[PDB]
């Protein structure tokens, strides 16, 4: 059916914080020339 | 896996851990996308050329494992299986078509801080961030045979053009399936088959799992590129599984 909360990390997303190794995911989809 | 690092705590809570009851061994991994369900390969359930075709009884899941060797009381849960799910048209005999399965968890897990479900993709989702260059992650264990105990590891890996996944193996592969992976490194090794390939969303900023890890080639061997089972093109089944429980 649908998850409302999927996704989104209780300690990363929910904190406002980023891991160390997502910039790198991020900066792999600003290839849209 | 071959070629990653050390995962932060609660980096993964989705990630699940497939073991057998008797003798107690990791077979593969697993996503958990709700209270009562996890997501893995249909390998993992079934594979007669390995000798495979548990039941429900004969395995037992590890929800929210940092590190595997210890058993992390009241930060991880364990759980018993009501009912295994194998997609009607597996094809294990030729390709590893449709190598997606699902397990129903007898008992629903309660979300924690390290406990937490994935988001499965949807028909703009899967087309705007399933591309070439643009890279996942995949999240797997270093078997225990050599190597700060054994904590959870993770790895970065670019979505590959489809021709060179057909060039880079000699099997029919379908649209059922894409491939990641660094060209002429980090190919997510036995013990990971069956997990997630998830990616972020810069639009909605969720993690969304893209692709299940089907088969590698060998653990990282250049030329050769890991397989992962296309999540979305196979999400209408996902479903017809959890309406009809
Ligand atoms: C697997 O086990 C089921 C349940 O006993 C059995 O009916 C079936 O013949 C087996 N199939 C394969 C492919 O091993």
């Amino acid at each position: 059916s649908g998850e409302a909360d999927c996704g989104l990390r209780p300690l990363f997303e929910k904190k406002s914080l980023e891991d160390k190794t997502e910039r790198e995911l991020l900066e792999s989809y600003i290839d849209g020339r | 896996i071959v070629e990653g690092s050390d995962a932060e705590i609660g980096m993964s809570p989705w990630q699940v851990m497939l073991f057998r009851k008797s003798p107690q061994e990791l077979l593969c991994g697993a996503s958990l996308i709700s209270d009562r369900w996890v997501l893995t390969a249909a390998h993992c359930l079934l594979y007669p050329p390995w000798d495979k075709n548990f039941t429900e009884n004969d395995l037992l899941v590890r929800i929210g494992k940092h590190s595997r060797t210890r058993y992390e009381r009241n930060i991880e849960k364990i759980s018993m299986l009501e009912k295994i799910y194998i997609h009607p048209r597996y094809n294990w005999r030729e390709n590893l078509d449709r190598d997606i399965a699902l397990m129903k968890l007898k008992k629903p897990v309660a979300f924690s801080d390290y406990i937490h479900p994935v988001c499965l993709p949807d028909r703009e989702t899967a087309a705007s961030l399933l591309q070439a260059g643009y890279k996942g992650r995949v999240t797997g264990w270093g078997n225990l045979k050599e190597t700060q105990p054994s904590v959870l590891q993770v790895v970065n890996l670019p979505i590959v053009e489809r021709p060179v996944c057909k060039d880079s193996t000699r099997i029919r592969i379908t649209d059922n399936m894409f491939c990641a992976g660094y060209k002429p490194r980090g190919d997510a090794c036995e013990g990971a088959s069956g997990g997630p390939f998830v990616m972020k969303s810069p639009f909605n900023n969720r993690w969304y799992q893209m692709g299940i890890v089907s088969w590698g080639e060998g653990c990282d061997r250049d030329g050769k590129y890991g397989f992962y089972t296309h999540v979305f093109r196979l999400k209408k089944w996902i479903q017809k599984v959890i309406d009809q429980f």
